[PDB]
RNA sequence: AGUUACGGCCAUAUCUACUGUAAAACACCGGAACUCGUCAGCUCUCCGAAGUUAAGCCAGUAAGAGCCUUGUGAGUACUGAGAUGGGAGACCGCUCGGAAAAGCAAGGUGCUGUAAUU
RNA sequence: AGGACACUGUUAUAGUUAACUAUGAGAAAUCUUUAAUUCUAUGGAAUUAUAUAAAUUAAAUUUAUAUAAUGAAUCU
RNA sequence: UGUCCUAAGGUAGAUGAAUGAUGGAUGGUAACCAUCAGUUUAUUAUAAGGGAAUAAAUCUGCUUUACUUUAUGCAUAUGA
């Protein structure tokens, strides 16, 4: 626990139970382009291209693609401000960030509603995410629903 | 009976255990195995240093030769005549093999040749049914079925029929 | 001092295709790697495998859900050209990949620009034309078989280079090569055609008439003479350059085959069989 | 509707016992004149087609072990915010919110992509 | 934190034919497991048409760059 | 912890390690040879932690990438 490159890693760089071994082919078949969104997860079975332990699990953006490295931009919290960092990692340490898929589907579907309303004279009725407000009203039936009486009950010791 | 259920002889092994520091006792005994069958000898070394047996580590001790084919029948039929085709009951293993040993190789039928000397050896045989390539190949490796493995009493049957002999 | 149950719970089971002893996963990943800049360019690979009585050759390109074939060739297709006595020989590996690479280019219409050469046996690698498209690129999968000098797998990549498809290889694993000498091209030509098979057949007749009728019985039963084999083999290669097309089969329906199928026993028959087993004891 | 060649996910796909399969295929299987490899054509390599469905592959049975999943366990253990609440102390009680595992029952025992042959 | 004795370290006694079955005790440097909390990221740009290269591919085939147009989309 | 290594560096290929059971002339708790079992107990120069079972471990072969030159990042910062 002195100040080194790999300090205090006992449960962060341990491979989980019944999952040892070299990774598979579905990692290597993926591609990355400039402007995507990528999270970082260390696979502790290769020793060429590991980043520092601080960046384990933070999402960034991809700006360059090299023959052996990918470039990711991030944000670190140095004493006062929020700065800008760049790192080069290998392909076996990344993962495609989901979470824009429900957003990018909403872009493609709203773009279709705008197109069909050009042929008509109506105003646009876009798709936006729902809101939750006060509790709405409902209707209960007392034909098949019977109330159950609830009351207190005397205390009984466990033995 | 299906002819794939037969029993045969896979291989035979011979071992001469000499223990010494002299190469002349090795190279004399190395000519005897070549004189018996045309294969060449294969040496063996030590694992540790044991003063009680006169053994130092990484040093030659003994020789052994693995033989097969129909040549193994001629060596086996000679060796059974020394014990008058009589064997015990406990020579058979769990898996099926057995063995024996003779104190003198002159009883096998070679000449004296006194500078070579007199040695002794012990033999061991293997029995396998057809279909043993399954656990031995590289591609498509697998286990053997439970129906085809030889037991102790299967060696007690096949020994008496192929060699009319007495069990003790 | 562990139990029998803890020894099963701590077990890590290997992959399914490794469990059946069919592949080497470290050898596969090094073959299908790619630099990250070439996203749109997928690699090719040629697979050369043999069964106990056949030769299978495929050209594939890999994907995430699974592989896909581009063009295939089977050694049992050579009855259409007249070779049906030897389906596993040194010639049988050569003509199969030769039909494979000739069939792939006809899907891409490069047959006119890149045509076949004559089977001389000289060590050559095809090159590019000055203005048109460059040649196609294919790598080789050896599988699990060991690599020797005169192997049958290495002659199948010789058949792909003669069709015109560019394959990087060197002449060190051929027959008739020795170090620091020019390559003996005519000695390789005697193993491509089945000359060693014919001279073994001629030797057996005067030497052992009994053993010869056992070993070459289909060569006896068909009316095949040893002194004329390479006249038939050379005529077989000429039909592939004329027409490489397949022949279609009509599609029948096989649903009457369903009767050789055993379902699982249901829950009602499972609970019924238990009480009859308990009945016989009391 | 099943096989066979390449696979993706990597135990619902493993382990120990018994039992079964028409056609085609897959195997076992017969040998070292040549290339190649050993002490040993055992393995590897190279030519073959007399014999056999015994094993391997595939599919089944078990109040089977193992893995996967629902319910109970249980509003129980624990915990975010608070008061001039109680006790010599150790600590415990209350208000507004969040919420478990191990067991113990019931049920399951691979799914699938491209191509070829019956 | 809670949980467990299945891996590593530890502990009391009775049974059956070294192996199995019971009732008890445990872990700052043990884990088949696993909350409350703390923290990171998205919640507007995307599509079409045309052009440029000395990169890239078996290939207008991809990766990139321009110009034109089409827009306000969670609560306070 | 101020060390060790021309192989204990680089690469290609082959390979059930430690151990246990049953047997075999002299042969015994313990010498060598065959058969079956064997989920990592063995090894990986060294303190501890992490990783690796068609293996990064043991053998066989061949070699000197224990290189030369343009640019940039990470421990890490206001900073050598
Ligand atoms: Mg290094
Ligand atoms: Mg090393």
């Amino acid at each position: 626990s002195a100040g080194g490159y790999r300090r205090k890693t006992r449960q962060l760089l341990k491979q989980p139970f019944r999952k040892h071994g070299t990774p598979g082919l579905s990692v290597y078949l993926a591609t990355y382009r400039i402007g995507d969104y990528v999270t970082i997860s260390i696979n502790p079975s290769i020793h060429k291209g590991m980043p520092f332990k601080y960046y384990h699990g933070r999402t960034g953006r991809v700006f360059t693609v090299n023959p052996k490295s990918v470039g990711v931009v991030l944000h670190k919290k140095v004493n006062g401000r929020l700065s800008v960092k760049t790192i080069f990692v290998r392909v076996e340490h990344l993962k495609k960030y989901k979470g824009r898929d429900a957003f990018l589907e909403r872009v493609n579907k709203n773009n279709e509603i705008l197109k069909e309303a050009r042929e008509k004279g109506i105003k646009l009725e876009y798709i936006r995410q729902k809101e939750e407000g006060p509790r709405e009203e409902f209707i209960l039936n007392l034909d098949e629903n019977k109330p159950v009486k609830v009351g207190y009950e005397p205390f009984i010791k466990v033995y | 009976i299906n002819p794939m259920r037969e029993i045969k002889i896979k291989k035979l092994s011979i071992v001469i255990n000499v223990g010494g520091g002299s190469s002349t006792r090795l190279n004399n005994a190395a000519k005897v195995l070549k004189q018996l069958t045309s294969q060449d000898c294969l040496f063996s070394k030590a694992r540790y240093t044991l003063r009680n047996f006169g053994i130092r580590r990484n040093e030659k001790i003994s020789v052994h030769v693995n033989v097969s084919g129909d040549k193994a029948m001629e060596i086996l039929k000679k060796a059974l005549k020394v014990r008058e085709y009589e064997l015990s009951k406990d020579c058979f293993n769990q898996t099926g093999c057995f063995g024996l040993g003779i104190n003198e190789h002159i009883d096998l039928g070679m000449k004296y040749d006194p500078d070579i000397g007199i040695y002794g050896m012990n033999f061991y045989v293997d029995l396998k049914r057809p279909g043993d390539r399954v656990s031995k190949r590289k591609r498509f490796r697998s286990k053997i079925g439970n129906k085809q493995k030889i037991s102790k009493e299967d060696a007690q049957k096949w020994f008496v029929d192929t060699f009319e002999g007495i069990l003790l | 001092a562990k139990s029998a149950a803890t020894k099963r719970s701590r077990f890590q089971v290997k992959r399914r295709r490794r469990r059946e002893c069919k592949t080497n996963y470290r050898h596969r990943i090094n073959l299908i790697k790619q630099d990250y800049n070439k996203q749109g360019a997928l690699k090719f690979r040629l697979v050369v495998r043999r069964t106990n009585t056949k030769v299978i050759c495929q050209i594939t390109r890999s994907y995430i859900d699974g592989d896909r074939v581009f063009a295939f060739a089977d050694s049992t297709e050579l009855k259409n050209y007249g070779v049906d006595f030897g389906l596993k020989n040194h010639f049988a590996f050569y003509a199969t990949g030769f039909l494979a690479a000739r069939r792939a280019l006809a899907k891409l219409e490069m047959d006119d620009l890149y045509k076949a050469k004559e089977t001389d046996g000289t060590y050559t690698v095809t090159e590019d034309i000055d203005e048109e498209r460059r040649a196609l690129k294919v790598f080789l999968d050896i599988g699990l078989s060991r690599s020797t000098k005169g192997g049958n797998t290495f002659i199948a990549m010789k058949g792909c280079s003669d069709a015109g498809v560019y394959i990087p290889h060197s002449e060190s694993k051929f027959i008739g090569y020795e170090k620091n000498k020019p390559f003996k091209a005519d000695e390789l030509r005697d193993r491509i055609f089945c000359k060693h098979v014919s001279e073994y057949m001629k030797t057996l007749k005067e030497n052992d008439e009994e053993k010869f009728k056992i070993q070459f019985s289909d060569y006896i039963k068909k009316n095949i003479e040893p002194d004329n084999i390479a006249g038939i083999y050379q005529n077989a290669l000429d039909g592939i350059i004329k027409n490489p097309s397949r022949q279609e089969k009509e599609k029948k329906d096989y649903s009457g085959f369903k009767k050789f199928k055993v379902e699982k026993l249901s829950l009602e028959e499972r609970k019924k069989r238990i009480q009859e087993k308990l009945s016989a004891l009391k």
